[PDB]
């Protein structure tokens, strides 16, 4: 679950950064 | 060449090996002798697709991010990309065409159009996101139209805790954020749905109780991350 | 133009997509030169992850059979099978690179080395799903190649060397894994271990993290294997 | 990664554990 929800965060995360 | 117990199976089994591309093709072959899929076997195929398609947007991105770094070595970055982008085109193609064609057709109860719609939201997101400006506004547009119905039969026919209305809202969410660039719709779309599902917090079922309050969390943790 | 499969192989590398860095590096192989140490480094890692996935399969499909009705013992004999002969098409195209174009290219006895211990290794990933007759001939084989690179290895580098290195633990996993000789396995490595900590002097800056990273695993396998 | 001790002790384990 801590598993998901971290790849899921990363996921999202690289949306606000790699393309802002 | 084979029948449903048999594919099933192998799904199963492809799954544990981590051959998702094996477990998804076991899955489009018993989607295709049309006979209407259970809950388990819905899942083993959502499961496998997602797993083909979420390693070539991982390859996507990765390819991506590089080019963000010479005429041709950057022409490379290009032609890569471009391949991952038409394997990432025929994949969603594929689910696309066996949702509308197949499993739309027979949704029976409201889960089932609920789940499938969704699905059509999301591989349409899926293409929206390197998808070539003639299409992008129809991918988007056929994105937001299987979520906006998928979110009316939803709301009307399933309970705030229902997983699948959660994973929803969860992934519409993410539609409005990453697609539409409408932070404050997505931002409010995901409020609503975790506070609407805690608020019936004494009649979610045991049934539904880790994945609806793992999928919740995610919407948690997105609405955290996303007034950072 | 090869510098090109090269790039595009490192960027599949990077997006891990290792078939794709495997191709290509099967191409650049097949332009008929000596590899670059850089080159050769990613066929090696390319082809190492591609059979490694396989493998890795074939275990988790071989641990379930065990686990286990016929229908579905049946099915998963069946799609152990279907993962078996993926494994063997991808060491066999290694194996065919190796003896048709890195071996008859190998000037320098540390590119003879790394290739022959290459063939072993291929070698033991076929013996491990082979039957019969051909398990005989894939483990005759895979013992030939490393020992004729282990026999090279101390005639012409040091204990430290990280080729070196690697030839011995990899040898030692073929007599403990494929010959079943523990004690075989567990003294080449001491050996190769002990020997190789009595010159620690001798590792130039550029051996230092590699040969290390091979002696941990060396006890790791070591200690692994007296439990 | 450098996961590469602990994968590699998880492999060698296996032909251990699933053949005695
Ligand atoms: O990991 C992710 C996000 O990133 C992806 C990665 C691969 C493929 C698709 C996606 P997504 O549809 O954009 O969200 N989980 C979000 C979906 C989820 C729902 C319920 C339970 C667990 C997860
Ligand atoms: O993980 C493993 C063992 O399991 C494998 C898994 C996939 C493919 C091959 C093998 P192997 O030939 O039987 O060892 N590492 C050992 C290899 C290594 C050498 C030097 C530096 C780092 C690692």
């Amino acid at each position: 679950r801590d598993k998901i929800r971290l790849n899921n965060a990363i996921w999202r995360a690289w949306y606000i950064q790699y393309v802002q | 060449t084979m029948d449903k117990s048999e594919l099933v199976q192998k799904a199963k089994l492809a799954e544990q090996a981590e051959r998702y591309d094996d477990m998804a093709a076991a899955m489009k072959a018993v989607t295709e002798q049309g006979h209407e899929l259970s809950n388990e076997e819905r899942n083993l195929l959502s499961v496998a697709y997602k797993n083909v398609v979420g390693a070539r947007r991982s390859s996507w991105r990765v390819i991506s991010s590089i080019e963000q770094k010479n005429e041709k070595k950057q022409q490379m970055g290009k032609e890569y990309r471009e391949k991952i982008e038409a394997e990432l085109q025929d994949i969603c193609n594929d689910v696309l065409e066996l949702l509308d064609k197949y499993l739309i057709p027979n949704a029976t109860q409201p889960e089932s159009k609920v789940f499938y719609l969704k699905m059509k939201g999301d591989y349409f997101r899926y293409l929206s996101e390197v998808a070539s400006g003639d299409n992008k506004q129809t991918t988007v547009s056929n994105s937001q139209q299987a979520y906006q119905e998928a979110f009316e039969i939803s709301k009307k026919e399933m309970q705030p805790t229902h997983p699948i209305r959660l994973g929803l809202a969860l992934n519409f969410s993410v539609f409005y954020y990453e697609i539409l660039n409408s932070p404050e719709k997505a931002c409010s779309l995901a409020k609503t749905a975790f506070d609407e599902a805690i608020a019936e917090l004494d009649t979610l079922n045991e049934e539904s109780y880790k994945d609806s309050t793992l999928i919740m969390q995610l919407l948690r943790d997105n609405l955290t991350l996303w007034t950072s």
